[PDB]
C-alpha cells in the first residue's frame, strides 16, 4: 500500500492508476462486515436494493412484504459497530402502501427528491422524500416486472416498464401519460434497462429466450436482436433471460439466463464476445437484479448465485470470489462505488453489508 | 494425545446413553483446555460425527458442542465459523437432510439444539451477532416454534 | 563512433554560438474569429453498424 | 462564507512535453514546451534556446502536435488539455504583433466512458488526414482534418480490444493505418487497422496479429523507406514489416525501461531512447539496398550513448544537440559529440534548467534568523533526488574578489575626460587612502597627483569643468582631469578637522563638528559660497540634486547628533525649510534624497538598522508620509546605483537590501550576501555596469539583478526524499531518505548523499526474510543529518533491511525538554498487502552525534504522526493512537480510535485534529483529555480521495483532491443539531490544475488585504500560496474576475469558468469561494484602453466604506498590493 502512495507522490504513476488499483484490491477484499449493520425490519424478502444516484447516502429496499424501508447509509453513531437506521418506511400503516411485493426501487436519476417503486399490485408509483407520499401512480393490466429510466436522459424521463404482457410501455412522467407501446416480444419481459451511452436505446430481455434492442424515435422495429451464435439462433439463452444490465460504459451488456449462463455482448452490433462465466446457477423465476462496479481497474460484475454473491471479471470472465454469509438465496446486490461497498438483500430479510477489509 | 482425543470422542459419541459419562466429559475437557491445536481436533471430530447417520451419535456430538461452546472461546470461534453446517445437520434445516433415525432421539435433538441455540443468543447475540442472524433465520424465516413440545 | 557521424544538422549556426532568460508571457487582448468548431458527431455508433 | 485567493508563486517547472517543428517560421526551428498549464516556444539560434514566447494555456497540456497540412506554410499545434479541450493553433507575426490565432477549437468529452488506463493518446496522420484521440478504452475518436467545412466532426470507431497498450499512425501505407499493441488474458499483441473516413470504421489491417513481448509498451513509427513498426518492450526491441520480423534482445536495455523516444536522422535510420535510470542509447537501422532498387531493413542496434537527467520525452534539436526535457530532475540540453570522453560517455551536458518537482515535502524555516522565511524543499526522485532551497532576493554575479581588509569605503573615478567609462577605484581605510588602476581585468595599487595617501578619504570623484575632487578629514583638494594636479585647496578657518562630506559635480558640503561650509566648484576654485552652524554636531549629509535643477541642488539633507533630527536646510542661506525628529537616543548614519517613479524621497538610516523614508517636496523642502522600515541591526550606508536605466538605492548593513520604487510604492527586496560594508556602481572595461562591494575583509567586483527573483539553491542527494524538518536547537535538518541497491548482499548503483556521510550508522533493533534473487532491487532508507549552514550530510542512519521509514517529526515531548527526531517506519515484505509491522524512534542529534534515544515496536506502519500538545498522535493503519513521553524516555499507548479507514495526512491546532483519509474526505477528531477517546467533532462524507490537509483557521479547513482540485470546508458551528454540526458544508472549491503534495505555513516576503498565509507544492515544482480575504474584498475581486474573463479572450477559447470548475469523476461544479490570483495579476498587463474597458463602472471601496466609480487607477494599485504579498 505504502508503493502506490509513494508513487503518487512522485507523479511516476498518474492519480487514476492509483485510484483504480486500490479500487480493485478493495473490492477484491470485500467481506462481510460484522459491525456495521442495518436493522431488519422487513417481515419478507428483499427484492430490490438502490442506493440513490447524486452521493450514495440514501439506499431504496423494497421488500417481499410491500414494505419500502430508506436506509441512510451515513454513520451517524461514531461508532465503529453501527447499524444503519430506517430513516423512513412505507408500511401497511402508510396507505399508500404497496399491498404486494414491491419488486423494483429507483431513485430519480435527475432529482434525488422523487424515486419510483413497481409492484406485483400492477402499479408503478412515483414517491418524493419530503413527505414520502405517492407523487403519481400509473396502472397497467398486467403486474410490472420491472422499470427502468434512463440515467443519460435530460429530454425526456421516459420509464420503460416491462410486465407479464408481452408489450414494452413508455410512459412520461413530465406529460403523466403511458402513451407509447412497443411490440415485438412474445411473452413477459422480465428486464428493461435503458443504454447509459445512448439515450433513446433501450434492452429488453424477455423468458422467450431473447434479447431486443430498440430506438424508441423509431416506433416501427427492433433495432437489433442478441444471438449468442452469432449466426453460425437469435436467441440469448436457452432459456429465461431473466437479468439484464449494461456495463457502466455502454459498450457491453450482461445478460443472465435461467439456463445457469451469464453471456456478455457487444452494445454496438450485438454479437456474442463469448466471455466463458461458466456455471452460474440462477434459478429465480422472477427478474434476477445484478450489479456492475464503476471506476474500478477491472469491471466486476455481482451476480446472485444461490445464496452467495459470485463476484466475476466483466473483461476477463474469471470468477473473482463468492462471497458467502446470506441464509436464503441472494435476491438483489446493489454496489456503492464511492467506498467500493456492496449490499445484497436476500429473501431471509436481511441485508448484509459487505466491505473492503485489508488489516 | 490425539488418539486418545479420537478414542474419547469415539466412545462418548458411539455411547448411545441419553446423557454423556462425566468422567470421560472431564478427561475431554481437560484435553481440550490443554492446547488450542486439541480442541480444534476436538471440533473437527466432533463435526465428523454431526454427519453420521445416527441420531443417537449426534445427539451426543451436539451436546459435547454445546459444553465446549458454554466453556471454551475459540470453541465458539469454530461454530459460528460453520454455523451454517451446524444447523443443518442438528435441526435437519435443509429438507433434502432429513434428521436420521432414530425418530424420538432426532426430535431429542431438534429440541436441544433449539433451547441451545435461543441460550446462545440470549447469552452472545450482541457479540455474536452472526449466530443471531441464523437463529432468527430459521425462528421467523423457518417458522420455527420456540413454544413447541416437539 | 562510427553511428554518431551524420547527426542530421538543420542549420550550421544553430548552437555554434552557445552560451550558457525566461519568456515573455503572452497575454492576449483582440480576438480573431475561430474559423472551425470542432462538434462531436452524434450518431449513435450502433445504430450505425445496424444500418450497415 | 469562505473567502480565499491562490496565486501561483513558481510556475510549474516539469517539463510535460517536448516538440521540435517550425512553428514561428516555415525557416526556422521552433522548440515546445509544455509544463503542465504553460507551453514555452524558443528557437534554435547560434546563442542557444532563445524564448520567443510562453502561453498560458487555461488546461493542462496532455497532446502536443505540430501538424502541417499540405497548402499550410509552417507547422500547426494541435494542444488537448485534461479536460480534453481540443484546440488547432497558428503563430502569426506581424511585425512585433505576434499572435496566436485559435484556427480551430472544440471539446471533444464524452458523457460517459472510462479513461484509458495508459491516458490521453494523440496522433495525427502521415499526412495529415485525421487526428486520433484515445480517450477512452473501447472508442477511438477522429477528427477528420478537412479545411473547406467550417464544422469539424469528431465520430467515435469501436475497438474490440478495450485494454489498448498503445497506438501510433503508420507510414509506407496509402490509407491511414494505426498500429497499436494492446492486452488481454492470452497476453499483449500487436495489431493493425485501416481507418476508413466515408465508411468511418475500421478494416482489416496490412499484417497479421502477431504476439509480442510480455512488456512490449513502446510503439515507433519508421517513416520511409524502412515502413514498418518498432515495439520495445523491456527487453526486446521487435520491429514489425508485414512479413519482416526482427527482434533483438541486447542485456544493456533490460537493465532499465525504456520511457520516451525521439527520430535523429528523418529518414529513421537513427533514433533516441531514454531509460528510467537516465541512461541515453541510440537504436541505428541498418537499411540495405536490394538490387531492385527497394531499401529494407537489415538489424538492429542499441548503443548506450551515456547517461542523462532521467528523460521524460527526448527531442534532438540540431547540430549534435538533445533537448533532454525532465519531470524528476532538471531538464538538460547535451551534445553528442562523435568521440567519447575518456569515461567511455558520448554525452556533454551543455547547459540545465531547473526543476522544482516533485516537491514531496517542504519547510519554511528562517535560516538566515533575519525574518525572511526559505523554503526548504525535497525535491526529484532516484538519483535526481535532491534539496531546493528558494530564498527569495536579488543575486550578485561578481567578476573579481581582491583581498582587502578593514575598507572604509569606495568611489567610482574617471581618470581620462574622453574615456566615458570609470578606470580607477579609490579605497579608505585607517586614515590613509588608496587608488586602483582598472586595465581591462587587472586591479592594483598606484597612486594619483593630487589626492593625498596619508589621510582618510570622505569623499571623491569626478567634477565640473574636467576636474577631479578628493575629500579628506583635512582638506578638500580640488585636481585637474587631464592634469594630474592640485588646482585649488580649503581647509577650515583654524585648520581643524573635517568630520562629515557631501559632493554632487558642481557643489561640496562638508561639516566641522556643528559648522557647515558650502562650497562650490569652478575652474581651479574651490570658492566658499557660505556657511552656518547647526544646533549640534552634524552625523550625516547629502545635496544630491534632484528634479529639474541642473546639477546645482537648491536642498541641503542633514542628520544631527544629539536631538536626532533630520533636517532640509536651503542652500545658499542655510535656513531650516523641515526639522523631523526622528526619534531615539541612536544618531542617523546615511543620510539620502532620491527619485523614484518620477516621485522625490528623502531616506534616512539610524545606527541601530531603522530606515526613515518621507515624500520630498523639492520646491518647500516638505517631508510627508512617514514610513520606517528594519533592515538589520547594523548602521546602514545608503548609496544610489542605476540598473536598466533605473535608479535604485543600495542599502549596506549586515543585511544587504535594494530600495526601490514599485507602483508608486517603494520596495525592498533582500540582496544575497552575508553582511556588505560600502558599495558603489562601476563600470569600466573589464568590469562593465558591475558593482563593487565591501566587508570586513574582502573588495568583491560583481554585477547585480535589476529585481528579485525566487533565486533557487540546490544541494544534490542522489536519493529520493521524502520527509523534511528543521530541528532548530541543533541547526540540523533531518532528512528521509530512499535509495535502490541491486542483489549482489545488494550494493548500490552509484555514489550517493547516504554513502558518502562524515558518520554512517546502522539500526539494529532487537525487536525482530527472504531471498532477493541476484539482480533484485532493494529500497534502503536512511535518515539524513545535514548541517543548515553547509547542506552537508553531517549523518546518516541507514535502518533495518525491509525498513521504510514514512514519517518523520521535530518535537519535544512530555516534559522532557530535549528535541527529538521521531520517526516512524514499517517494514514491507514483498509478499504483504500491507505492511504487518512498524516501530516509532526517537533519536536526539546531540554533540554532533546521532543517537537513539528510545525505541517502541507497532503492530502496523506509521503513515503519519504530529506533535499534539506534548503527546504524540499516530496514525497506525486503521487506527491513530496516542502516546505520551513517560519519565523512562518511553511511550505509552493512552488509545485508540479505530474510526480512521486511513489516516494518512495529519494537522492540529489547539484542540482540534484534522485528519485527512485516503478516500473518506476529511474528519475532525478532538481528543478528550478527562476519558481517553478521540470524539469525532465533524466529518465530510463526500469521497474525496485526499492529497493533503490544512487548517486555514478554527473554523476553515483546506484540502486537495486525487484530480486536481482543492476545496474548503467549514464546521457549521451556527448548526441548531447535532447533526448539522457533525457535517463540515463544502464552502469553497477550485480546480487548481496540479497535485499538491504539501501544505505549510509560512511567507517569503518579509513581513494589509490577505490575512494568513498557505503555501503549498505540486508534483509539477509549481509553489502556490493561499491567503483569506475580506467579504468586500472578495467581492470586488469576483467582479474583476469576471470583467477580465470578459476582456481577456484565452488561448485556445477555453473559458476561465470551465478551467477552474471543480471537476471530479463523480461531480463537476463552478469554482466558489476562492480568486484566481494569476487572472487577477494580468490586470497589471493589460493596456490602459483595456484597463479602462476592464475598470468601467465597477462599484468600489476606497476605504471609506462608500461604493465609488472605481477607476483603472484603483484597481491597479488593489492589483499592486496583491501581488506583493507572494
Amino acid at each position: 500500500m505504502l508503493g502506490f502512495l509513494s508513487a503518487r507522490q512522485t507523479g511516476l504513476e498518474d492519480p487514476l492508476r492509483l485510484r483504480r488499483a486500490e479500487s480493485t484490491r478493495r473490492v477484491l477484499g470485500l467481506e462481510l462486515n460484522k459491525d456495521r449493520d442495518v436493522e431488519r425490519i422487513h417481515g419478507g424478502g428483499i427484492n430490490t436494493l438502490d442506493i440513490e444516484p447524486v452521493e450514495g447516502r440514501y439506499m431504496l429496499s423494497g421488500g417481499s412484504d410491500g414494505v419500502i424501508v430508506l436506509y441512510d447509509l451515513e454513520n451517524s453513531s461514531r461508532q465503529s459497530y453501527y447499524t444503519c437506521k430506517a430513516v423512513c418506511s412505507i408500511g401497511r400503516d402508510h396507505p399508500d402502501v404497496h399491498r404486494y411485493s414491491v419488486e423494483t426501487v429507483q431513485w430519480y436519476p435527475h432529482d434525488t427528491g422523487m424515486f419510483t417503486s413497481s409492484s406485483f399490485d400492477k402499479t408503478l408509483k412515483v414517491w418524493d422524500t419530503n413527505t414520502l407520499q405517492t407523487a403519481d401512480v400509473f396502472n397497467f393490466e398486467e403486474t410490472v416486472y420491472s422499470h427502468h429510466m434512463s440515467p443519460v436522459s435530460t429530454k425526456h424521463c421516459l420509464v420503460a416498464v416491462g410486465t407479464r404482457g408481452p408489450k414494452v410501455q413508455l410512459c412520461d412522467l413530465k406529460s403523466g401519460s403511458c402513451s407509447h407501446i412497443l411490440q415485438g416480444h412474445r411473452q413477459e419481459i422480465l428486464a428493461v434497462s435503458w443504454s447509459p451511452r445512448y439515450d433513446y436505446i433501450l434492452a429488453t430481455a424477455s423468458a422467450d429466450s431473447r434479447v431486443k434492442l430498440w430506438d424508441v424515435r423509431r416506433a416501427s422495429g427492433c433495432l437489433i436482436t442478441l444471438d449468442q451464435h452469432n449466426g453460425k439462433a437469435n436467441t440469448a439463452h436457452n432459456g429465461k433471460v431473466n437479468g439484464l444490465c449494461f456495463t457502466s460504459d455502454g459498450l457491453h451488456l450482461l445478460t443472465v439466463g435461467t439456463d445457469n449462463r451469464m453471456r456478455l455482448w457487444n452494445s454496438s452490433n450485438g454479437e456474442n464476445t463469448l466471455v466463458n462465466y461458466g456455471k452460474v446457477c440462477n434459478n429465480s423465476k422472477k427478474g434476477l437484479k445484478f450489479t456492475v462496479s464503476c471506476g474500478c481497474s477491472s469491471e466486476f460484475v455481482f451476480v446472485p448465485y444461490g445464496s452467495t454473491i459470485a463476484v466475476y471479471t466483466v473483461y476477463s470472465g474469471e470468477q473473482i470470489t463468492m462471497l458467502k454469509g446470506h441464509y436464503k438465496t441472494v435476491d438483489c446486490c446493489v454496489f456503492q462505488s464511492n467506498f467500493q461497498e456492496l449490499y445484497s438483500g436476500s429473501r431471509d430479510c436481511n441485508i448484509l453489508a459487505w466491505v473492503p477489509s485489508l488489516y | 494425545m490425539d488418539q486418545k482425543l479420537s478414542k474419547l470422542v469415539e466412545e462418548l459419541t458411539t455411547s448411545g446413553e441419553p446423557r454423556l459419562n462425566p468422567e470421560k466429559m472431564k478427561e475431554l475437557k481437560k484435553i481440550c483446555k490443554s492446547s488450542e491445536e486439541q480442541l480444534s481436533r476436538a471440533y473437527r471430530l466432533l463435526i465428523a460425527q454431526l454427519t453420521q447417520e445416527h441420531a443417537e451419535i449426534r445427539l451426543s456430538a451436539f451436546q459435547i458442542v454445546e459444553e465446549l461452546f458454554v466453556r471454551s472461546h475459540q470453541f465458539r470461534m469454530l461454530v459460528v465459523s460453520n454455523f451454517q453446517e451446524f444447523l443443518e445437520l442438528t435441526l435437519g434445516t435443509d429438507p433434502a437432510q432429513p434428521l436420521p433415525p432414530p425418530r424420538e432421539a432426532a426430535q431429542r435433538l431438534r429440541q436441544a439444539t433449539t433451547r441451545a441455540v435461543e441460550g446462545w443468543n440470549e447469552k452472545f447475540g450482541e457479540a455474536y451477532k452472526k449466530l443471531a442472524l441464523g437463529y432468527h433465520f430459521l425462528r421467523h424465516n423457518k417458522k420455527v416454534d420456540f413454544q413447541d413440545t416437539n | 563512433a562510427d553511428f554518431l557521424k551524420g547527426l542530421p544538422v538543420y542549420n550550421k549556426s544553430n548552437f555554434s554560438r552557445f552560451h550558457a532568460r525566461r519568456p515573455s508571457v503572452y497575454l492576449p487582448t483582440r480576438e480573431y474569429p475561430s474559423e472551425q468548431i470542432i462538434v462531436t458527431e452524434k450518431t449513435n455508433i450502433l445504430l450505425r453498424y445496424l444500418h450497415q | 462564507m469562505s473567502y480565499n485567493y491562490v496565486v501561483t508563486a513558481q510556475k510549474p517547472t516539469a517539463v510535460n512535453g517536448c516538440v521540435t517543428g517550425h512553428f514561428t517560421s516555415a525557416e526556422d526551428l521552433n522548440l515546445l514546451i509544455a509544463k503542465n498549464t504553460r507551453l514555452e516556444i524558443y528557437v534554435v539560434t547560434a546563442e542557444g534556446l532563445r524564448p520567443v514566447k510562453e502561453v498560458g494555456m487555461y488546461g493542462k497540456i496532455a497532446v502536443m502536435e505540430l501538424f502541417r497540412p499540405k497548402g499550410e506554410s509552417k507547422d500547426l499545434l494541435f494542444i488537448l488539455t485534461a479536460k480534453y479541450n481540443a484546440c488547432i493553433l497558428e503563430y502569426k507575426q506581424s511585425g512585433e504583433s505576434i499572435d496566436i490565432i485559435t484556427r480551430a477549437h472544440g471539446n471533444v468529452q464524452d458523457r460517459i466512458g472510462r479513461p484509458s488506463e495508459t491516458g490521453i493518446i494523440g496522433i495525427i496522420d502521415p499526412e495529415c488526414r485525421m487526428i486520433g484521440l484515445r480517450l477512452y478504452d473501447g472508442l477511438f475518436k477522429v477528427i477528420p482534418l478537412d479545411r473547406d467545412n467550417k464544422e469539424l466532426k469528431a465520430f467515435n470507431i469501436r475497438l474490440e480490444e478495450l485494454h489498448v497498450i498503445d497506438v501510433k499512425f503508420l507510414y509506407g501505407c496509402q490509407a491511414p493505418t494505426i498500429c497499436f499493441v494492446y492486452q488481454d488474458p492470452q497476453g499483449r499483441h500487436v495489431k493493425t487497422y485501416e481507418v476508413s473516413l466515408r465508411e468511418k470504421e475500421f478494416n482489416k489491417g496490412p499484417w497479421k496479429q502477431e504476439n509480442v513481448e510480455a512488456e512490449a509498451s513502446m510503439v515507433i513509427a519508421v517513416p520511409e523507406p524502412f515502413g514498418g513498426a518498432i515495439i520495445i518492450g523491456q527487453e526486446s526491441i521487435t520491429y514489425h514489416n508485414g512479413d519482416k520480423y526482427l527482434a533483438i534482445a541486447p542485456p544493456i536495455i533490460k537493465q532499465s525501461t525504456i520511457v520516451c523516444h525521439n527520430r535523429v536522422d528523418p529518414n529513421g535510420s537513427r533514433y533516441l531512447l531514454g531509460d528510467m535510470e537516465g541512461r541515453l542509447f541510440m537504436l541505428l537501422l541498418e537499411k540495405e539496398e536490394q538490387m531492385d532498387g527497394t531499401v529494407t531493413l537489415k538489424d538492429l542496434r542499441v548503443e548506450l550513448l551515456g547517461e542523462t537527467s532521467i528523460a521524460e520525452c527526448l527531442t534532438y534539436l540540431d547540430n549534435g544537440v538533445v533537448f533532454v526535457g525532465s519531470r524528476l530532475g532538471d531538464s538538460q540540453l547535451v551534445k553528442l559529440n562523435v568521440d567519447s570522453n575518456e569515461q567511455g560517455s558520448y554525452v556533454v551536458a551543455m547547459e540545465t534548467f531547473t526543476n522544482l518537482g516533485p516537491i514531496v515535502d517542504m519547510c519554511v524555516v528562517d535560516l538566515e534568523r533575519q525574518g525572511q522565511g526559505q523554503l526548504v524543499t525535497c525535491s526529484g526522485a532516484f538519483k535526481e533526488g535532491s534539496l531546493r532551497i528558494i530564498r527569495n532576493g536579488i543575486g550578485i554575479h561578481e567578476h573579481a574578489s581582491i583581498d582587502l581588509p578593514g575598507i572604509k569605503g569606495l568611489w567610482p573615478l574617471r581618470s581620462d575626460p574622453n574615456r566615458e567609462t570609470d578606470d580607477t577605484l579609490v579605497l579608505s581605510f585607517v586614515g590613509q587612502t588608496r587608488v586602483l588602476m582598472l586595465n581591462g581585468e587587472e586591479v592594483e595599487e598606484t597612486e594619483l597627483m593630487g589626492f593625498v595617501d596619508d589621510q582618510q578619504t570622505f569623499f571623491c570623484g569626478n567634477v565640473a569643468h574636467q576636474q577631479l575632487i578628493q575629500i579628506t578629514s583635512a582638506s578638500v583638494r580640488l585636481v585637474s582631469q587631464e592634469p594630474k594636479a592640485l588646482v585649488s585647496e580649503w581647509k577650515e578657518p583654524q585648520a581643524k578637522n573635517i568630520s562629515v562630506a557631501s559632493c554632487n559635480s558642481s557643489q561640496v558640503v562638508v561639516a566641522v563638528g556643528r559648522a557647515l561650509y558650502y562650497l562650490q566648484i569652478h575652474p581651479q576654485e574651490l570658492r566658499q559660497i557660505s556657511h552656518t552652524e547647526m544646533e549640534h554636531e552634524v552625523a550625516c549629509l547629502d545635496i544630491t540634486p534632484l528634479g529639474d535643477s541642473n546639477g546645482l541642488s537648491p536642498l541641503c539633507a542633514i542628520g544631527l547628533w544629539t536631538d536626532i533630527s533630520a533636517r532640509i536646510l536651503k542652500l545658499p542661506s542655510f535656513e531650516l525649510l523641515h526639522k523631523e525628529m526622528l526619534g531615539g537616543e541612536i544618531i542617523p548614519r546615511s543620510i539620502l534624497m532620491t527619485t523614484f517613479e518620477s516621485s522625490h524621497y528623502l531616506l534616512c538610516a539610524l545606527g541601530d538598522g531603522a530606515l526613515f523614508y518621507f515624500g520630498l517636496n523639492i520646491e518647500t523642502g516638505l517631508l510627508s508620509d512617514r514610513k520606517k522600515v528594519t533592515l538589520g541591526t547594523q548602521p546602514t550606508v545608503l548609496r544610489t546605483f542605476r540598473s536598466l536605466s533605473t535608479t535604485n538605492v543600495f542599502a549596506c548593513s549586515d543585511r544587504p537590501t535594494v530600495i526601490y520604487s514599485s507602483n508608486h510604492k517603494l520596495v525592498f527586496s533582500n540582496v544575497n550576501l552575508k553582511e556588505v560594508n560600502y558599495m558603489c556602481p562601476l563600470n569600466s572595461d573589464g568590469y562593465p555596469d558591475s558593482l563593487a562591494l565591501a566587508n570586513n575583509s574582502t573588495l568583491t567586483i560583481g554585477t547585480i539583478d535589476e529585481i528579485q527573483k525566487l533565486h533557487i539553491r540546490t544541494v544534490p542527494l542522489y536519493e529520493s526524499p521524502r520527509k523534511i524538518c528543521y530541528q532548530e536547537v541543533s541547526q540540523c535538518f533531518g532528512v528521509l531518505s530512499s535509495r535502490i541497491e541491486v542483489q549482489d548482499g545488494t550494493t548500490a548503483l552509484r555514489p550517493s548523499a547516504s554513502t558518502q556521510a562524515l558518520s554512517s550508522s546502522v539500526s539494529s533493533s532487537k525487536l525482530f526474510p527472504h531471498e532477493t534473487s541476484f539482480g533484485e532491487e532493494v529500497e534502503v532508507h536512511n535518515l539524513l543529518i545535514i548541517d543548515q549552514h553547509t547542506f552537508e550530510v553531517l549523518h546518516a542512519h541507514q535502518f533495518l533491511q525491509n525498513e521504510y521509514a514514512l514519517s518523520l517529526v521535530s518535537c519535544k515531548l512530555g516534559k522532557d525538554p530535549n528535541t527529538y527526531f521521531i520517526v516512524g517506519t514499517a517494514m514491507v515484505y514483498p509478499e504483504e498487502a500491507e505492511p504487518k509491522q512498524g516501530r516509532i524512534v526517537v533519536f536526539q542529534y546531540s554533540d554532533g552525534k546521532l543517537q537513539t534515544v528510545a525505541e517502541k515496536e507497532v503492530k502496523g506502519a506509521v503513515y503519519s504522526m504530529v506533535e499534539f500538545n506534548g503527546k504524540l498522535l499516530a496514525s497506525i493503519n486503521s487506527t491513530v493512537r496516542l502516546y505520551e513521553w513517560t519519565t523512562e524516555k518511553e511511550l505509552r499507548t493512552e488509545c485508540n480510535h479505530y474510526n480512521n479507514i486511513m489516516a494518512l495526512y495529519l494537522k492540529t491546532k489547539g484542540d482540534f485534529i484534522l485528519v485527512g483519509d485516503l478516500m473518506r474526505s476529511v474528519l475532525l477528531l478532538a481528543y478528550k483529555p478527562m476519558e481517553g477517546n478521540f470524539e469525532e467533532i465533524a466529518r465530510d462524507f463526500n469521497p474525496n480521495w485526499m492529497s493533503a490537509v490544512e487548517i486555514l483557521d478554527d473554523d476553515n479547513f483546506l484540502g486537495a483532491e486525487n484530480a486536481f482540485n482543492l476545496f474548503v470546508c467549514q464546521k457549521d458551528s451556527a448548526a441548531t443539531t447535532d447533526e448539522e454540526r457533525q457535517h463540515l458544508q463544502e464552502v469553497g472549491l477550485f480546480h487548481l490544475g496540479e497535485f499538491v503534495n504539501v501544505f505549510c505555513h509560512g511567507s517569503l516576503v518579509m513581513q494589509t488585504p490577505t490575512q494568513g498565509s498557505v503555501l503549498f507544492g505540486t508534483v509539477n515544482g509549481m509553489i502556490g500560496l493561499v491567503t483569506s480575504l475580506s467579504e468586500s474584498w472578495y467581492n470586488l475581486l469576483l467582479d474583476m474576475q469576471n470583467r477580465l474573463n470578459k476582456v481577456i479572450k484565452s488561448v485556445g477559447k477555453i473559458e476561465h469558468s470551465f478551467w477552474r470548475s471543480f471537476h471530479t469523476e463523480r461531480k463537476t461544479e463552478p469554482a466558489t469561494g476562492f480568486i484566481d490570483g494569476d487572472l487577477i495579476e494580468s490586470f497589471l498587463d493589460i493596456s490602459r484602453p483595456k484597463m479602462q474597458e476592464v475598470v468601467a463602472n465597477l462599484q468600489y471601496d476606497d476605504g471609506s466604506g462608500m461604493k465609488r466609480e472605481a477607476t483603472a487607477d484603483d484597481l491597479i494599485k488593489v492589483v499592486e498590493e496583491l501581488t506583493r504579498i507572494h
